[PDB]
């Protein structure tokens, strides 16, 4: 089996290189971040504009959703993450700490904790409700390319530029794990898997890699597309057939078949590099990103 | 900018 995703809607209105977009967990919406220093929500079954939400000082590297979708929060080369109340547009909190950019930022399953990572080389977790930094991890020697929590927030996985992928316990701020595969390309992306189980890591080498973390053993490899130079989101597809799905610096968006490894689709359309590609929680609907010579997001549709 | 939109070097 193969998908058939097809363009459905292109999503036009910010100004400079667009760097994520997310589905909210309810299906409703779609959250994007860009350069032009903007979050912008669209509907994420017409691609309709809903709203603008600013506040920052400088560009956005990343945004996440809340898991009860009421809530985004974003992180910016202003230094700062930003808590947002999406019904509203108000600005809860302003996360100050981190020293450098914030590069990527994520909630726990809870809502109740915000992980961050920066150039300033730290994992940051932060108390939603007070907006106060609860630790600050020495976690890398490089940027900190990507944060996320597991199924019960028991554990943040860390990427870095560096080259290494940590595991560290929420309570603690212990490192538990650090993952590396005989090279040291920089990991420019990491996400545990839904079921918690796997890690999925990028690096600037071409690669995408599925790890069984509990036996730090690398399970399947994902190639075919280009990533050298930016960190492109990856994704676990999961409503229709199983699929990985990730952007490439080619201007496609790359499916592969998560358990044969086989490239399944190619998704023509983009001007510049895919940066971020995002999947529907119940639709096959996939939302992918560019760069500052395209600025669009692309829905895409498929039957599975 | 954005540092997501720009090319780090090591």
């Amino acid at each position: 089996v193969k998908p058939n995703y097809a363009l459905k809607f292109t999503l036009a209105g910010h100004t400079k290189a667009v760097s994520s977009v997310k589905f909210s967990p309810n299906g409703e919406w779609l959250a994007s971040s860009s350069a032009d220093k903007l979050i912008k929500i669209w509907g994420a079954y017409d691609g309709k504009f809903e709203k603008t939400i600013s506040g920052h000082k400088l560009g956005i590297s990343d945004v996440a959703w809340s898991s009860d979708s009421n809530l985004l929060v974003s992180a910016s080369d202003d230094k700062t993450l930003k808590i947002w109340d999406v019904s509203s547009g108000k600005c809860l909190k302003t996360l100050k700490g981190h020293s450098n950019y914030v590069f990527c930022c994520n909630f726990n399953p809870q809502s109740n904790l915000i992980v961050s990572g920066s150039f300033d080389e730290s994992v940051r977790i932060w108390d939603v409700k007070t907006g106060k930094c609860l630790k600050t991890l020495p976690a890398h020697s490089d940027p900190v390319s990507a944060v996320h929590f597991n199924r019960d927030g028991s554990l943040i996985v860390s990427s870095s530029y560096d080259g290494l992928c940590r595991i560290w316990d929420t309570a603690s701020g212990q490192c538990l794990k650090t993952l590396i595969d005989d090279d040291n390309p920089p990991v420019s992306f990491v996400k545990f898997s839904p079921n918690g189980k796997y890690i999925l890591a990028a690096t600037l080498d071409n690669t995408l890699k599925l790890w069984d973390y509990s036996k730090g053993k690398c399970l399947k490899t994902y190639t075919g597309h280009k990533n050298e130079k930016y960190c492109i989101f990856a994704n676990f597809s999961v409503t229709g057939g199983k699929w990985i799905v990730s952007g490439s610096e080619d201007n496609l968006v790359y499916i592969w078949n998560l358990q044969t490894k086989e490239i399944v689709q190619k998704l023509q359309g983009h001007t510049d590099v895919v940066i971020s590609t995002a999947c529907h929680p119940t639709e096959n609907i996939i939302a992918s990103a560019a760069l500052e010579n395209d600025k669009t997001i692309k829905l895409w549709k498929s039957d599975c | 900018g954005a540092a997501r939109a720009e090319v780090y070097l090591r």
